[PDB]
């Protein structure tokens, strides 16, 4: 729903390089591998959690709150 | 894991691998049986239930 | 009396046991009750 | 005479729901099902 | 008058009487609170057939229908032969009144309760020496509008003859008599409540705003306009229909939808000389029948309504 | 057999009325009453004997 | 140390399917019994046998 925040293998923190690498994807015109590099993930078990992770939570953000204060 | 069966990592369930939600609703109804006896949504008490 | 939400337009009501259950604002017939203020304590584990 | 009275509307009503929240089709079974909702593959 | 056969489960040891007992459902035992000696075991918790006590009393029967295989002339004589019963002729006039009666709630579109308040009160009422020179039209109406009145959606008398072909006459006596059979076995063997008052106008303004196609804000104006409607001496004694009908074409006007008065007459059936001749005397009360909170936020405002 | 089974019992004369037991009656919520399928099948016989024994 | 032998090692697509144990586990000493035959009722939701 939101990106981990902990890379499930090894437990580096990952969940501070989401917002990064939308950045870089879409400003910096970099593909994914540049990317997933240049935000230092080298292990393959750290880039698949960011590679691979959908964002669901700007899906369920479309509906209105169910309480409004 | 032998025989179909699998080894998995603690620490990586630990961190939320393969965690899941579960929802159950439950249905009811104040029915009411014709024109006499009828139902409804209450705290019972123990000295009149 | 208790109070309950509306689930369309998001009014809060108060409702006894005696009042019709719809929203007196703009008539939706489903009314959500609202979460409790009492504290909740949760493991982050 | 009451056209009110002659036709019934909870014969076409009443038909169509039973036959479609039960599976018998008529007045064949298994003909609807519960929509799985699991996943949405399924 | 009969053998007692009644069983108590006290605790022989504790002696304690009334015993505080605790049913263990998951272990199927009874089992005394206070030493947690058991004193009974092996507790219980399609084979059987859908039966209602009430409506019904206690009549068992069974229906002969094809199975798969069959000759179709068994059927028929055993069909047959089951009709000429002369015990179950008794029952099955109830039985034909509840499914007319079922038929005409059906045929109003009305919840399954207006349905079996129905069949309830013609049971009750019926096989009585009084109610026996009314014809059966005017004892089905008057059972469906009990019932509507019990389940909190009464119509009208109006909104029942239209499906129900009978005279105002009849009804009218047929309706006091039932009431009065209700009333003597109520207390004797509830029944009513303040929805049994005759009025009741706040319940029909929901469906005429609905006829009318009204917005929701309307329709609670004009409920707030007929409940202050009732502190005028003028007006109080009028139908409900005719104070629930103007006090809804008075908040028409005031939120100003395009429909004229011959529209909300001709569809409620209420003669157009009725509506204004009404609405000229709720004109000299208009501060007390607007609501206060719409008057002050300002979506509608007194100087809309046209002055006579 | 004699003693035991002879060919006159196989026409049935007097019917056994199986004990409750054998035709519990079952209630869903308790405030509604349901019988099972013999007891109603007895009824029937009850009813049409009857009517065959005031016909004749 | 070393593993004599060299792993198959790589990332894999897996699903978790609806069964859990937590949804099947169930045992009973003694219980509620079927109206009719007397017998451990069916269902392990109604503490059957
Ligand atoms: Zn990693
Ligand atoms: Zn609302
Ligand atoms: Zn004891």
């Amino acid at each position: 729903m939101i990106v981990p925040v902990r890379c499930f293998s090894c437990g580096k923190v990952v969940g501070d390089k989401w917002e990064s690498y939308l950045n870089l994807l879409q400003e910096d015109e970099l593909d994914e591998g540049t990317a997933l590099s240049r935000l230092g993930l080298k292990r393959y078990c750290c880039r698949r959690m960011i590679l691979t992770h959908v964002d669901l939570i700007e899906k369920f953000l479309r509906y209105n709150p169910l309480e409004k204060r | 894991n032998q025989e179909d069966s699998m080894i998995m990592n603690q620490s990586s369930i630990d961190r939320g691998l393969f965690r899941s939600l579960f929802f159950r609703s439950y249905m009811d109804q104040e029915k009411k049986y014709g024109m006499s006896i009828t139902e409804t949504f209450e705290k019972p008490q123990r000295t009149n239930t | 009396t208790l109070k309950y939400i509306c689930a369309e337009c998001s009014s809060k009501l108060s409702l006894s046991r005696t009042d019709a259950v719809r929203c007196k604002d703009c008539g939706h017939r489903i009314l959500l009750k609202a979460r409790t203020k009492r504290l909740v304590q949760f493991e982050a584990r | 005479f009451n056209m009110k009275l002659a036709i019934n509307a909870k014969t076409i009503t009443s038909g169509l729901k039973y036959a479609l929240a039960t599976g018998n089709w008529g007045e064949r079974a298994g003909v609807s099902q519960v929509l799985n909702r699991y996943t949405y593959s399924s | 008058r009969g053998p007692n056969l009644n069983i108590v489960l006290t605790c022989p040891e504790c002696k304690v009487y009334p015993p505080k007992i605790v049913e263990r459902f998951s272990e199927g035992d009874v089992v005394c609170a206070l030493c947690g000696l058991v004193l009974s075991d092996k507790l219980v918790d399609r084979v059987g057939e859908a039966s209602n006590p009430l409506l019904d009393g206690n009549n068992l029967s069974t229906r002969i229908g094809k199975g798969e295989t069959t000759d179709m002339r068994f059927t028929k004589e055993l069909n047959k032969a089951q009709g000429k019963n002369v015990m179950d002729k008794k029952d099955n006039e109830v039985q034909a009144a509840f499914a007319k009666i079922t038929m005409l709630c059906d045929a109003a579109e009305l919840p399954k309760i207006v349905k079996d308040c129905a069949k309830e009160a013609y049971k009750l009422c019926h096989d009585e020496k009084t109610l026996k020179g009314k014809s059966m039209e005017s004892i089905m109406a008057a059972s469906i509008l009990i019932g509507c009145r019990r389940a909190e959606v009464a119509r009208t008398f109006k909104e029942i003859q239209s499906l129900i072909h009978v005279k105002t006459k009849e009804f009218g006596k047929t309706l006091n008599i039932m009431k009065n059979i209700l009333r003597g076995k109520s207390e004797d063997g509830k029944i009513d409540t303040d929805n049994m008052s005759g009025a009741q106008n706040l319940t029909y303004i929901p469906r005429f705003c609905s006829h009318l196609g009204l917005p929701m804000q309307v329709t609670t104006s004009a409920e707030y306009t007929a409940k202050k409607c009732k502190e005028i001496k003028e007006i109080a004694g009028k139908s409900p229909i005719t104070i629930a009908v103007v006090s809804i074409y008075l908040n028409i006007l005031l939120f100003q939808i395009p429909i004229t008065a011959a529209k909300v007459g001709q569809t409620l059936q209420v003669t157009e000389g009725t509506i204004k001749s009404g609405y000229k005397i709720l004109y000299e009360h208009r501060d007390k029948l607007v609501d206060p909170q719409l008057i002050a936020n300002g979506v509608v405002s007194l100087d809309n309504l046209p002055g006579v | 057999n004699e003693v035991f089974s002879r060919p006159e019992w196989m026409i049935l004369t007097c019917l056994p009325v199986p004990p409750p037991p054998v035709r519990p009656s079952i209630s869903f919520n308790e405030s509604q009453r349901g019988e099972d399928d013999l007891t109603f099948k007895l009824a029937d016989i009850l009813k049409a004997n009857i009517s065959l024994e005031t016909l004749e | 140390k070393k593993l004599m032998a060299q792993i198959f090692f790589g990332p894999t697509y897996y699903q978790r399917l609806r069964h859990m144990v937590d949804d099947k586990i169930h045992a009973r000493a003694r219980g509620p019994m079927q109206v009719l035959t007397r017998q451990p009722v069916e269902g392990r939701s109604r503490d059957g046998g």
